[PDB]
DNA sequence: ACGGCGAATACCC
DNA sequence: GGGTATTCGCCGTGTACCTCTCCT
RNA sequence: AGGAGAGGUA
C-alpha cells in the first residue's frame, strides 16, 4: 500500500472483483513474458503491483484491451 | 485396505482399526454358519448363527442403532462406517469444511504502536519458513547456488545473502492473520510483513477492535497467499485497509479507543485563565514554536487565523477564513486535518464520539486514503500527548464524598422503623422485603450521585476566584473521555456498592454499604462472591449457545448472492419509526437511508419529491423530515 | 480398490430399517416391532 | 446435520445434486459461485464473443 | 519479632489488630492423615483397625466345598520397599511395599458332616499377597518413576434424599442411596399413587415392592388416606412369589420365571453385604432422617423397616409435615480421599482372590498342601496398578513452583467415577452454596469449563472421621466470647448465629456494638449481638491458601482476584530467589508446610557445611536419645515435571546454633524460609508511547542485564537400544556414513560428554540396528557408478537433539542389557560406577562415626561402654545395605523393556532471559505481555537519576475494580524509602549503637506491634542492617491488613509525599512531565506462557495416511486449522481463488501440492485443482454402506 | 452480548 | 442433563 | 370412526492451540 | 501414526 491505490483503479473498473479478474489476467500476461532471471533481481517490483498500476494510470492497458484473444 | 490401515506401532505391536475387528467379525460367523449349513446342523442352532450374523453386519454398519454398546478391548465401544460421515468429527466437519493447511504458523501478538495501518510485524524466524521455496528460487536464481541441494543447504546455515533475499521477497507479497473465533469477516485482514526480530507479532493498534484481540496473551495464524490471484485478492479485497467500516452498520472500526483518546481528550480541553491566554498567532507553525519554548499552556485559549477549503452536502467548495477563538492544542492538530475539512471538526473537546465523527465525515467527504491518513495521525498524536501529559491514578483520585455517613445513618434509621412496624405485626412482606431494599437502592444511587459532585466539580478563589470549575481529575477524565470506565464501575470504587444477588436473582436484604476504597469486610465480600460466580458461569456456557445460532443461519441463508442488477419489481414494504407506543425510540430517517423507494412519496399537499426507484442517501433522507413524511 | 464378501444368508440393511421412518416398515405396512420379530428369529410371517 | 436421515432418502429417491451451491462447491474443490468466481465466469464470456 | 533462626536475618513487619487464636494446621494433612487409617493403627485416635486389616478380616473364611479346608485371617505385616522415593525416579520404578498376610488352615477326616475340619492340617505361615504403592513424606506417590497426585473427591452421601422436581404439582420422589448397591427409589404424581422403581428399570407399582410381607390386610393397619387405596386397588399381585415374578420381569428382559433364582435375586439385591451396604453413614443418616433408631448402628443393609419408614414418610412430604431435601447443601454431600479409594479397589480384587482360592482349593491334588499354591496375587496388583496408573482421580502432579504442588494437594473434585460430568452438569452445582463458608474457597475454581467443580479446600478447614468439612469457631457463652474452639460441620450451623473475626470486642471480650451483622441460617442477617453462638477464629478462614498469598484483597473484585490466585501457580521460578517486600505473612507457611526447605529435626549445632550435605551434632542433653549426630543432604539441578528446576541452598554457618524446626536450606523458589516467585520492580503508572498500549508492558533492560527473570530448563532425552527381529540393536558409535567432524564430541562408547555445549542436531546418542535390501531405483544406478558407494548391512537409529533447542549436557545415565555378561566397556563402566558410589558412601559414613567419635572422646577426656560401644557397628550395616543395592540391580534397574536391551537418558540444562513475547503478571489479576526492552537512558526517571523499571498503564485499574494494585506501589514506595533511609546510615559510622537506633525509627513508629529489637546482639544488628538495603519487608494480612493512614505515615518516615505520586523526568529530553506519576514497587511474575514453545512456522512437511491433510500440533511438524468459521469469511470477501487453493493445493490435493512445489522453485504458473483426496474418501466408504455415490454427467 |  | 420434535398407542368425543 | 393425550425415542448442544501419561 | 483420560491458554 506504498504507492498504488485501489481506490485509484476503482475509477476505471467496477465491482472490485472484475479488478482482480482483469489485473490477475495482466500480470499473467507479464510474467509470461520473462520479467525475471537475468539481470534485475533487485531492480524492479512485482507484477502484481505493475498490473495493478497500469490500470491506474490509464497505461500500458485498459479493460478492452486487456484481452488479446 | 489403505482406508483402514494397519501402521505399526513401538516395539512389535499394531494399532489397528475398528474397522477390521467389525470385519473380522462377519467373516468368522459368515464361515460358521456356512460349514454349518453343509452339516445340516438343527434348525435349531442354524438360527442362533443366523440372528448372529445379522448382528454383526448391523454393527459393521453402525452400533448403538439396535444393539447395545458393540465393544472392543479399552472398554469402548468401536467405530462403525456410519460414525465416519457423520457429527461434529465425521468426515464433512472436520475433513471436508476442514483442512489444516501448509504455508501456515502461529506466535504471539505485541502492539508495535509505529507501523502504518496496511502493516505488521513479522519475526525472521517464522518469514524463513513461511517463505522457503521463494527463496530457493531466488538463491538459484541471482546465482549463489545451482542445484537446489545446496541451497537447501545455506538456508539452514542462515548464511548473510540470505536474510537479505528475505526482505526482497516478501516485500510486496502479503499474509493474512487471523484470531481465534473468526466471528465475522473482520476476523481475517491482511497486511504487508516487514521483518522484524524477536518471536512475537507486532499488531497496529486500530485493527485491534476489529480482531477483538488485546495482549495479554492472545495468539494469531499466519497464511501465505500462493498464486497471483489470490495475492491480487489478498491486496483488492482483504487488506486492511479497505476494511474502513462495519458491514452490520455503516460506522467505523478504526475509531481509537483508549489512551489514543484520553491524549486528544486532554490537549483539547481548556483552562480560563491560563498562561499566554488571549495571544495572536497565524499559523500551525506559530503555535508550535511558541509552545516548544515553555512559556505558553496547552490549555491557553488563543485566536487564531485560518484560511482553507471546505466541501459541503452538496459537493461544493466554499472558503473558510477569519480569526476564530480556540485553544492552545486545538490549534496544534490543525495540522493533520486534511484539506476538504472544517476547523469546526476540530475545535471541540474530542470525546471519543467526537472522534468517529471525524472520521465518518472523513470518509464520506474524501474518501479511503484521506482516511487512513488521517487516522494514523491521530494515533501518533494521541500516543504522544498522553505520554507528555504524566497522567496516572492514584488513591486520591478516588474521592469519597462527605454526606455518605450521613446518607447512610439516614438509611439505617429507616430500616429499624420498617423492621418496627413489622415486630407489630402491621405488613408481612413489605415491613421485610421491597421497602428495606428500596430504601437501600434508593441512598445507593444518591450516594452515587454525591461521588460525581467531588470528582468533577473543581475550587480555584485566586484573584475572588471562589467559584466551581470542571475537574482535572486522573479517573473523572478517564470515564468523560469515553476511554474506559462507567459510573457504575467508578461508583463502585468510591460510592458504596449497595445490593447484591443470591443467584436466583433476589435481593439480599442487606447492602454493602462500602466501597473498594475502604475495603470490603469479609462477610461483605462473601455476599458478593455469588454474582460473581454466575456472571463467570453464563460465560462460557452461553459461547455455545450462540455458536449454534450463527451455524444455523449460515446453513438456512449460505447460498444468497447478489447476482443481477434489477428485478423489475414494484413491491416492498411500509416503513415507519418503531415507536414503542409511547416515543420514537428510533427516526424514519436512519431506517430508510440505503434503502430504494418502490413507490412514489407524494406529500400532503400533492405534489411529489422523489421517484420511484431513488436509492436514498444522506442528501435525500432530509427531505423525508423536512417536508413531514411518516411511512 | 475393493473386494466383497459373498453372504450366505440375505441380511437387512439397518439403515433402511431403523432410520425412523422405515423404509421397508412402509413398504409392507406393518409397524417396525413386528417387522423386528421376523428379521432376528422371534415369529413366523405367511410368505404364502 | 442429520446425515443418515438425509442420505437413506437421497439415496431411495436417486435424488441429483446440481452443485449450484456455496457449500456444494468447497466439499470437491472448484470457485465458489460468487464474487471472483461470477466474475471470472462473466469476463470471460466476453472473450470468445470477441474472437467471434 | 526476631524470634527464629532465618526469622531474625531480615525482620518483616507485621501490621493488623486482630490476635492470634489459632494458627494454620498442617496444610497436607488431608492426603497424608487419610493413607495413615489405610495402612497404620492408632489407639489415641481410637483406630484400633487400621483399614487394610478391616478388608481382608471381613470376607477372608473361604471353606470351599465340604472338602476339610477353610482359611482364617490371622495378621499382617506390610514389607520394606526395595528402593526409596529417591531412587524410584532416577531407575523408573514405583515404590510400593509388599504385603505379606498370615493364614492358617484346618481338616478333619471328612466325615458325614461331623467337623470335617477340626482335626488335622493345622497348618499356618505367611503369604506374599501383593504391593501397595506408599505415599511420600509429603503426600506424592512415584507410580513409574513419575511423581503423582490422588485428588480428592465430593460426591453423595448415603441416605434418603426426598426430593421434589418441581415441574407438576404433588410430584415427590425418595431415593436411598448407598455406598454400593442398588438405588431403591419412589415417587408419586397428582394423582395420588404411588410407585416405585429400582436401579433404572421401568416404573412399577410401590405395593408391589410391599409384598415382602405382602398381607394387604396387614399393610393398611400399619399404613390416613386414600394414597396406598389408590395402589391397593391397583395391586393385581395377591401372592409373594406372583408379585417376585412380576418384579423379576423388570430384572431381566426375556427371561422366564424360576421358583429358586427369581427369589435369590430379590433377596440378594438390598440384603447381601457383599453386593450391597450403606456403610455407616447411610445407617446413621437414615436413623436421623426417619428419625427413629429400631435398626442397630451397625446393620448396613435395608432392614424391612426402612422401606415401610420412607413411604410413610414420602407421603408425609406430600401432605406437608416435612421438608425436602437440599441437593447442593454441603451436609449432603460427603469427601472421600485417596485411602477409601485405594481401600475400594483392594476389596474389589481381593474378591476375585477368594473367589479363585476356594475354586482352585479343590483342583489341585497332591500331599501336604501348604497355604500358598492355592492363594494368588495377580488380581490385587493388577486392580491397585489400575487404579494408580489409569484413574481419573490419580493426575500428573503440578511442579513449576511450591504453590502448584501444596494447592494441587489441597483439591476437591466433583467429577471422577462416581460423581457428575463436565457437560451433564449445569448452572446449579457451580454455584457457591452458603455453606461453603469456611470449608471450601469460594474464589478458586478454573476459567473453563470446570468453574464450580474443582473447588480447592479452604484453610482451617478439616475433613472429619465420616467425611463432612468442617471449620472452627469460638465459643460465645454468657455474651463474653471465650477462648474455646470448636468444629462444626454444615448441618451443626444451621442453628446458630456465628459473627466474624473483625467484630468489635472491649476488654472484656464482650461486644460493642448492639446490631452486627452476622450468618443466622449460613444467610447474611443484621442481628442484636446478644443473639451470637459464635465467632470466626481469623479472617482467611474463608479464602483458599493461595488468595491469602495476595496483599489488600478485600481492595480487590472477586473476578481479578480469582485469576491472580491462579496465576501464581504458573509462575516460573528465578535464578535468584527474592522476597516479596509486601507480602501477608504466608508465603513462610507456605514454603513451610511443602516439603522443600529442610528442617531441623534435633537441637544442636552445625558441624559441616557445603552444598552437598549439612552435618549437625546433636545437643542431646535437651534432644532425645537421637544418633548423635544428623546428616542432611541436599537436592541440586533436579528436573521438575514441568521442566523446571529444583535446587536446595544451605544458609547456615559452620558453627550455628539452630533448634527444633529452624530452616537450615532454601529449596523450590524460597529465600529464607519465604516463598519467592518473581521480583520487585520501581513501576510507573503512566502510558508512554502506545507501548503499553492494550495490556502491554514496557521493561527497562536494566533487568535483562540485572539478570531479574533469568530461569533453568533441564529436559531429558532417552535412546533406547531394542532387540529387533532382523538384526539385535547396538550402540556402538560406528555410525555409518557420519561426519567425522561430528564424532568429536562423543567419547569412545558413542554418547556425549557431560559438560558438553551441544546444538540442534547433534548426536547425543548412538544406536545402530540393521537393515538390508536397499534396491535404488534406477536415478541411482546411473550415478552410483562414479563414486563405488558400500553397502550397508546397519542403519543408524541413533539420538539426535531437536529443533532450535540447546544447551549443556548435564547429566547422562546407562541402564544395561539386563542379566547378561557385558563386554569389556560396559560391564567395565558398571564396576567403575559400583567402585565411585560406595567409596562416596564411604566417605560420607567415614564421617558420620568420625563425628561420633569426636563426640564420644569429648565428655570422657575432660564406664565408657554405654553410648560408645553401640554406633560403630550400626554405619557399618548402612553402607553395607547402600553398597549392594547401588549394584544391586536387574542389569538395568529394571526389567529394561523386553525387546529393549539398553536404555540411556541424557539431560540438557538451558538458561532464558525475558524477551517480547513473554506473559507477566502481578498478584492482583494483572497481566500482559512484554512488547520493548527500553535502554535505560529512555525510562522516565526520578530527580536523583534513579531510572524505572515498569511503565503500566494507569486505564486498566478504575475499569477492573482491582485497586489494591495501586496501595501496594503505595505500600511498596514507603519501603523502599524506609530502606534507604538505613542505606544512609550504614555508609556513615556502620557502628552497632547507631544501626540499633535507624532500626528503632523504621520499624517501631507505625504500627502496634514493636519488632523489639533489644533481643538481637550487635553481631546480628549488623547482619539485620545489610539484608534491610533494599527495603524493609512488611506484611499485612489478607482481611486485617494495612490502613491509608498507615502508608502515610510511612511514606512520610521514607521522606516521600502522602501519594504514591512524584515528579519524574523525560529520559529523552529531561524535561519534566506534568502531572505527577504514581511511582512504587509491585511485585511481579513470569509465567509459563513463553514465547520461545509458541513460535512454529511451517511450509511443507508430512501428512497423514488416511486422508492425507497436513499433520497437527508443532511436535510433528504442523499445520494450523483452517475451520470452517475461516472458510465462512473468505466467502463473505468474495475470495474464491484464495479459498479454492486454501482447499486443494495446499492441504489434500494429492497430484496439486507437488506440481504447486515443483512451480515455486523454478518460477512458473500452472494451477489444476483435480479434486481433494478427502473427497474420494467419504465417497468411497459411502459405497461401503450400500450406497452408490458417484459423478456424472448432465446431457438431460 | 444478549442473554437476558 | 435439557430441549424440541415426531411416530405410537390408549382413553374419551 | 374420530381426536386428542400422554409415552417414548432421536437428534442436537462454539473456535483455535499447548502439555502429560497410557494403550495399540 | 491413531485414540482415550487429565490439565491449561485465548
Ligand atoms: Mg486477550
Amino acid at each position: 500500500m506504498a504507492r498504488v491505490t485501489v481506490e485509484d483503479c476503482l475509477d476505471k473498473v467496477e465491482t472490485r472483483f472484475d479488478l482482480v479478474v482483469l489485473a490477475s489476467m495482466r500480470a499473467n500476461k507479464i510474467l509470461k513474458n520473462g520479467y525475471s532471471e537475468s539481470m534485475e533481481n533487485e531492480k524492479k517490483e512485482k507484477a502484481t503491483v505493475v498490473a495493478l498500476r497500469e490500470i491506474a494510470e490509464s497505461e500500458i492497458t485498459s479493460e478492452q484491451i486487456l484481452r488479446n484473444e | 485396505p489403505d482406508l483402514r490401515p494397519l501402521v505399526p506401532i513401538e516395539g512389535g505391536r499394531f494399532a489397528t482399526s475398528d474397522l477390521n475387528d467389525l470385519y473380522r467379525r462377519v467373516i468368522n460367523r459368515n464361515n460358521r454358519l456356512k460349514k454349518l449349513l453343509d452339516l445340516n446342523a438343527p434348525d435349531i442352532i442354524v438360527r442362533n448363527e443366523k440372528r448372529m450374523l445379522q448382528e454383526a453386519v448391523d454393527a459393521l454398519l453402525d452400533n448403538g442403532r439396535r444393539g447395545r454398546a458393540v465393544t472392543g478391548s479399552n472398554k469402548r465401544p468401536l467405530k462403525s462406517l456410519a460414525d465416519m460421515i457423520k457429527g461434529k468429527q465425521g468426515r464433512f466437519r472436520q475433513n471436508l469444511l476442514g483442512k489444516r493447511v501448509d504455508y501456515s504458523g502461529r506466535s504471539v501478538i505485541t502492539v508495535g504502536p509505529s507501523l502504518r495501518l496496511h502493516e505488521c510485524g513479522l519475526p525472521k524466524k517464522m518469514a524463513l519458513e513461511l517463505f522457503k521455496p521463494f527463496v530457493y528460487s531466488k538463491l538459484r536464481l541471482g546465482g549463489h547456488a545451482t542445484t537446489i541441494k545446496q541451497a537447501k543447504r545455506m538456508v539452514e546455515l542462515e548464511e548473510a545473502v540470505v536474510w537479505d533475499i528475505l526482505e526482497t521477497v516478501i516485500n510486496e507479497h502479503p499474509v493474512l492473520l487471523n484470531r481465534a473465533p473468526t466471528l465475522h469477516r473482520l476476523g481475517i485482514q491482511a497486511f504487508e510483513p516487514r521483518l522484524i526480530e524477536g518471536k512475537a507479532i507486532q499488531l497496529h493498534p486500530l485493527v485491534c477492535a476489529a480482531f477483538n484481540a488485546d495482549f495479554d496473551g492472545d495468539q494469531m495464524a499466519v497464511h501465505v497467499p500462493l498464486t497471483v490471484e489470490s495475492q491480487l485478492e489478498a491486496r483488492v479485497l482483504m487488506m486492511s485497509t479497505n476494511n474502513i467500516l462495519s458491514p452490520a452498520s455503516g460506522q467505523p472500526i478504526i475509531t481509537p479507543t483508549q489512551d489514543i483518546v484520553l491524549g486528544l481528550y486532554y490537549i483539547t480541553r481548556e483552562k480560563e485563565g491560563a498562561r499566554g491566554e488571549g495571544k495572536l498567532f497565524s499559523s500551525y507553525e506559530d503555535v508550535s514554536r511558541a509552545y516548544n519554548s515553555g512559556t505558553i499552556d496547552i490549555h491557553a485559549k488563543i485566536k487564531l487565523r485560518i484560511d482553507r477549503q471546505v466541501f459541503d452536502t452538496k459537493g461544493n467548495t466554499y472558503n473558510e477564513k477569519g480569526v476564530v477563538n480556540t485553544t492552545v492544542g486545538r490549534a496544534l492538530l490543525l495540522n493533520i486535518l486534511p484539506e476538504g475539512l472544517s476547523f469546526s471538526l476540530l475545535n471541540k473537546v474530542l470525546v471519543k464520539k467526537e472522534i468517529s465523527k471525524i472520521i465518518n465525515q472523513a470518509f464520506r467527504v474524501l474518501g479511503g486514503k484521506a482516511t487512513v491518513v488521517l487516522a494514523d495521525k491521530l494515533m501518533y498524536a494521541g500516543f504522544k500527548y498522553s505520554t507528555l501529559s504524566g497522567v496516572s491514578v492514584g488513591v486520591d483520585d478516588m474521592t469519597i464524598p462527605d454526606n455518605k455517613e450521613a446518607k447512610i445513618e439516614e438509611a439505617e434509621k429507616e430500616i429499624k422503623q420498617i423492621t418496627e412496624q413489622y415486630q407489630s405485626s402491621l405488613i408481612t412482606e413489605n415491613e421485610r422485603y421491597n421497602n428495606i431494599i428500596n430504601i437501600w437502592s434508593k441512598t445507593s444511587d444518591e450516594v452515587g450521585a454525591s461521588m460525581m459532585d467531588a470528582i468533577s466539580k473543581d475550587t480555584v478563589s485566586i484573584n475572588g476566584e471562589k467559584k466551581e470549575i470542571e475537574s482535572f481529575n486522573s479517573v473523572y477524565m478517564m470515564a468523560k473521555s469515553g476511554a474506559r470506565g462507567s459510573y457504575n464501575q467508578m461508583r463502585q470504587l468510591a460510592g458504596m456498592r449497595g445490593l447484591m444477588a443470591k443467584p436466583d436473582g433476589t435481593m439480599i436484604e442487606t447492602a454493602i454499604t462500602a466501597n473498594f476504597r475502604e475495603g470490603l469486610s469479609v462477610l461483605q465480600y462473601f455476599t458478593s462472591t455469588h454474582g460473581a460466580r454466575k456472571g463467570l458461569a453464563d460465560t462460557a456456557l452461553k459461547t455455545a449457545n450462540a455458536g449454534y445460532l450463527t451455524r444455523r443461519l449460515v446453513d438456512v441463508a449460505q447460498d444468497l448472492v447478489v447476482i443481477e442488477e434489477d428485478c423489475g419489481t414494484d413491491d416492498g414494504l411500509m416503513f415507519s419509526a418503531i415507536v414503542e407506543d409511547g416515543e420514537v425510540k428510533v427516526p424514519l430517517v436512519e431506517r430508510a437511508l440505503g434503502r430504494t423507494l418502490a413507490a412514489d412519496v407524494v406529500t400532503e399537499k400533492g405534489v411529489v419529491l422523489l421517484e420511484a426507484g431513488t436509492l436514498l442517501d444522506e442528501n435525500l433522507v432530509e427531505l423525508l423530515d423536512d417536508n413531514g413524511i411518516d411511512m | 480398490r475393493m473386494g466383497h464378501i459373498d453372504l450366505v444368508c440375505p441380511v437387512v440393511h439397518i439403515w433402511y430399517l431403523k432410520s425412523l421412518p422405515s423404509r421397508i416398515g412402509l413398504f409392507l405396512d406393518m409397524p417396525l416391532k413386528n417387522v423386528e420379530k421376523v428379521l432376528y428369529f422371534e415369529s413366523y410371517i405367511v410368505t404364502d | 446435520q442429520e446425515t443418515t436421515r438425509v442420505l437413506t432418502e437421497a439415496s431411495i429417491n436417486s435424488q441429483i445434486d446440481n452443485l449450484r451451491g456455496l457449500k456444494e462447491n468447497v466439499l470437491i474443490g472448484r470457485l465458489i459461485p460468487a464474487g471472483t468466481g461470477l466474475a471470472v465466469r462473466k469476463e470471460s464470456a466476453k472473450i470468445e464473443k470477441m474472437r467471434e | 519479632m526476631s524470634y527464629s533462626y532465618a526469622e531474625k536475618k531480615r525482620i518483616r513487619k507485621e501490621f493488623g489488630v486482630l490476635p492470634h487464636i489459632l494458627d494454620v494446621p498442617y496444610l497436607l494433612s488431608i492426603q497424608t492423615e487419610s493413607y495413615k487409617k489405610f495402612l497404620t493403627v492408632d489407639a489415641a485416635k481410637g483406630r484400633l483397625h487400621s483399614g487394610l486389616e478391616i478388608v481382608l478380616k471381613q470376607s477372608f473364611p473361604v471353606e470351599s466345598k465340604n472338602g476339610q479346608y477353610e482359611l482364617h485371617y490371622v495378621d499382617y505385616q506390610i514389607g520394606e520397599p526395595t528402593f526409596d522415593e529417591t531412587e524410584c525416579q532416577v531407575r523408573g520404578a514405583t515404590y510400593d511395599a509388599p504385603l505379606n498376610v498370615k493364614l492358617r488352615l484346618v481338616v478333619y477326616n471328612k466325615d458325614a458332616l461331623p467337623n470335617e475340619k477340626i482335626v488335622e492340617d493345622i497348618r499356618e505361615e505367611y503369604v506374599y499377597m501383593g504391593d501397595i504403592p506408599l505415599m511420600t513424606t509429603n503426600g506424592t506417590f512415584i507410580i513409574n518413576g513419575t511423581e503423582r497426585v490422588v485428588v480428592s473427591q465430593l460426591h453423595r452421601s448415603p441416605g434418603a434424599f426426598f426430593s421434589k422436581d418441581d415441574s407438576e404439582e404433588g410430584a415427590f420422589s425418595a431415593r436411598i442411596i448407598p455406598y454400593r448397591g442398588s438405588w431403591l427409589d419412589f415417587e408419586f404424581d397428582s394423582k395420588g399413587i404411588i410407585w416405585a422403581r429400582i436401579d433404572r428399570k421401568r416404573k412399577f407399582c410401590a405395593t408391589v415392592i410391599l409384598k415382602a410381607l405382602g398381607y394387604t390386610q396387614e399393610q393398611i393397619l400399619e399404613n390416613r388416606g386414600r394414597y396406598i387405596s389408590d395402589t391397593l386397588k391397583y395391586d393385581l399381585t395377591r401372592n409373594t412369589d406372583e408379585a417376585l415374578v412380576e418384579i423379576y420381569k423388570v430384572l431381566r428382559p426375556g427371561d422366564p420365571p424360576a421358583a429358586a433364582s427369581v427369589k435369590a435375586l430379590f433377596e440378594g439385591l438390598f440384603f447381601i453385604e457383599s453386593r450391597y451396604s450403606l456403610s455407616d453413614i447411610g445407617r446413621m443418616k437414615l436413623n436421623a432422617r426417619l428419625g427413629s433408631d429400631k435398626v442397630s448402628k451397625d446393620i448396613y443393609t435395608l432392614e424391612n423397616s426402612d422401606i415401610v419408614g420412607v413411604i410413610e414418610e414420602l407421603i408425609n412430604i406430600r401432605d406437608g409435615k416435612g421438608k425436602v431435601d437440599d441437593i447442593d447443601h454441603l451436609g449432603n454431600r460427603r469427601v472421600r480421599s485417596v485411602g477409601e479409594m485405594v481401600e475400594n479397589q483392594f476389596r474389589i480384587g481381593l474378591y476375585r482372590v477368594e473367589k479363585g482360592i476356594r475354586e482352585s482349593m479343590s483342583l489341585v491334588h497332591k500331599d501336604k498342601l501348604m497355604p500358598k499354591d492355592i492363594v494368588n496375587s495377580k488380581p490385587i496388583t493388577a486392580a491397585i496398578k489400575e487404579f494408580f496408573t489409569s484413574g481419573a482421580l490419580s493426575q500428573f502432579m503440578d511442579q513449576d513452583n511450591p504453590l502448584s504442588e501444596v494447592t494441587h494437594k489441597r483439591r476437591i473434585s466433583a467429577l471422577g467415577p462416581g460423581g457428575l460430568s463436565r457437560d451433564r452438569a449445569g448452572f446449579e452445582v457451580r454455584d457457591v452454596h452458603a455453606t461453603h463458608y469456611g470449608r471450601l474457597c469460594p474464589i478458586e475454581t478454573p476459567e473453563g469449563p470446570n468453574i464450580g467443580l474443582i473447588n480447592s479446600l479452604a484453610s482451617y478447614a478439616r475433613v472429619n472421621d465420616y467425611g463432612f468439612l468442617e471449620a472452627p469457631y469460638r465459643k460465645v457463652v454468657d455474651g463474653k466470647v471465650t477462648d474455646e474452639i470448636e468444629y462444626l460441620s454444615a448441618i451443626d450451623e444451621d442453628n446458630y448465629v456465628i459473627a466474624q473475626a473483625s467484630t468489635k470486642l472491649d476488654e472484656n471480650n464482650h461486644f460493642v456494638e448492639d446490631i452486627i451483622q452476622c450468618r443466622s441460617g449460613g444467610e447474611a442477617i443484621f442481628t442484636e449481638s446478644s443473639r451470637v453462638q459464635y465467632m470466626d477464629v481469623s479472617a482467611k478462614q474463608m479464602v483458599s491458601a493461595a488468595a491469602a498469598l495476595i496483599p489488600f484483597l478485600e481492595h480487590d473484585d472477586a473476578n481479578r482476584v480469582l485469576m491472580g490466585a491462579n496465576m501464581q501457580r504458573q509462575a516460573v521460578p528465578t535464578l535468584k530467589s527474592e522476597k516479596p517486600l509486601v507480602g501477608t505473612g504466608m508465603e513462610k507457611i507456605v514454603a513451610r508446610d511443602s516439603g522443600n526447605c529442610i528442617i531441623a529435626r534435633n537441637v544442636g549445632e552445625v558441624a559441616e557445611v557445603d552444598s552437598n550435605r549439612i552435618v549437625i551434632k546433636v545437643d542431646t542433653e535437651k534432644s532425645q536419645t537421637s544418633n548423635l549426630v544428623d546428616i542432611y543432604s541436599l537436592t541440586k539441578f533436579k528436573r521438575s515435571n514441568k521442566n523446571t528446576c529444583i535446587n536446595q541452598r544451605p544458609i547456615v554457618n559452620v558453627g550455628d546454633k539452630v533448634e527444633a524446626g529452624d530452616i537450615l536450606a532454601d529449596g523450590f523458589a524460597t529465600d529464607f524460609g519465604e516463598l519467592s516467585l518473581g521480583h520487585n520492580l520501581m513501576v510507573a503508572f503512566m502510558p508512554w508511547n502506545g507501548y503499553n498500549f492494550e495490556d502491554s508492558i514496557l521493561l527497562s533492560e536494566r533487568i535483562v542485564k540485572d539478570d531479574k527473570y533469568t530461569s533453568i530448563h533441564i529436559e531429558e532425552f532417552t535412546c533406547v537400544a531394542r532387540d529387533t527381529k532382523l538384526g539385535p540393536e547396538e550402540i556402538t558409535a560406528d555410525i555409518p556414513n557420519v561426519s567425522e567432524s561430528s564424532l568429536a564430541k562423543l567419547d569412545e562408547s558413542g554418547i556425549v560428554h557431560i559438560g558438553a555445549n551441544v546444538e540442534a542436531g547433534d548426536i547425543l546418542v548412538a544406536k545402530i540396528t540393521p537393515k538390508a535390501e536397499q534396491q535404488l531405483t534406477p536415478e541411482e544406478r546411473l550415478l552410483r557408478a562414479i563414486f563405488n558407494e558400500k553397502a550397508s548391512n546397519v542403519v543408524d537409529s541413533s539420538l539426535r537433539m531437536p529443533s532450535g533447542t540447546s544447551g549443556t549436557v548435564i547429566n547422562v545415565q546407562v541402564f544395561e542389557n539386563d542379566k547378561g555378561g557385558k563386554s569389556k566397556r560396559a560391564l567395565k563402566i558398571e564396576k567403575e560406577l559400583i567402585d565411585k558410589a560406595r567409596k562416596d558412601f564411604d566417605e560420607e559414613f567415614a564421617v558420620i562415626e568420625s563425628v561420633v567419635k569426636s563426640s564420644i572422646e569429648q565428655e570422657v577426656v575432660g564406664e565408657k561402654v554405654q553410648n560408645a560401644r553401640e554406633y560403630y557397628e550400626e554405619a557399618k550395616i548402612a553402607i553395607d545395605a547402600k553398597f549392594e543395592a547401588k549394584k544391586k540391580s536387574i542389569t538395568q534397574s529394571n526389567e529394561l523393556s523386553p525387546g529393549v536391551l539398553k536404555t540411556v537418558k541424557v539431560f540438557v540444562a538451558i538458561k532464558k532471559r525475558i524477551q517480547p513475547g513473554d506473559k507477566m503478571a502481578g498478584r492482583h489479576g494483572n497481566k500482559g505481555v512484554v512488547s520493548r526492552v527500553l535502554p535505560v537512558e529512555d525510562m522516565p526517571y526520578m530527580e536523583d537519576g534513579t531510572p524505572v523499571d515498569v511503565c503500566l498503564n494507569p486505564l486498566g485499574i478504575p475499569s477492573r475494580m482491582n485497586i489494591g494494585q495501586i496501595l501496594e506501589a503505595h505500600l511498596g514506595l514507603a519501603s523502599y524509602g524506609l530502606g534507604k533511609k538505613i542505606e544512609k546510615t550504614l555508609e556513615k559510622t556502620r557502628k552497632a549503637a547507631e544501626l540499633r537506633k535507624t532500626l528503632e525509627e523504621v520499624y517501631n513508629s507505625v504500627g502496634d506491634k514493636k519488632v523489639n529489637l533489644e533481643a538481637l546482639n550487635d553481631e546480628e544488628i549488623l547482619t539485620l542492617c545489610d539484608n534491610l538495603k533494599g527495603g524493609v519487608p512488611i506484611a499485612t494480612p489478607v482481611f486485617d491488613g494495612a490502613k491509608e493512614e498507615d502508608i502515610k505515615s510511612l511514606l512520610k518516615i521514607g521522606g516521600f509525599a502522602t501519594n504514591g505520586q512524584m515528579k519524574l523526568f523525560d529520559g529523552r529530553t529531561g524535561k519534566p512531565f506534568d502531572r505527577h506519576v504514581t511511582v512504587g514497587y509491585m511485585y511481579m511474575l513470569k509465567l509459563d506462557h513463553l514465547v520461545d514453545d509458541k513460535m512454529h512456522a511451517r511450509s511443507t512437511g508430512s501428512y497423514s495416511l488416511v486422508t492425507q491433510q497436513p499433520l497437527g500440533g508443532k511436535a510433528q511438524f504442523g499445520g494450523q486449522r483452517f475451520g470452517e468459521m475461516e472458510v465462512w469469511a473468505l466467502q463473505a470477501y468474495g475470495a474464491a481463488y484464495t479459498l479454492r487453493e486454501m482447499l486443494t493445493v495446499k492441504s489434500d490435493d494429492i497430484a496439486g501440492r507437488s506440481k504447486m512445489y515443483k512451480n515455486i522453485v523454478d518460477g512458473k504458473l500452472t494451477m489444476n485443482v483435480d479434486v481433494p483426496e478427502s473427497f474420494n474418501v467419504l465417497r468411497n466408504e459411502v459405497r461401503a454402506l450400500g450406497i452408490d455415490m458417484d459423478f456424472d454427467y448432465s446431457s438431460e | 452480548q444478549l442473554t437476558m
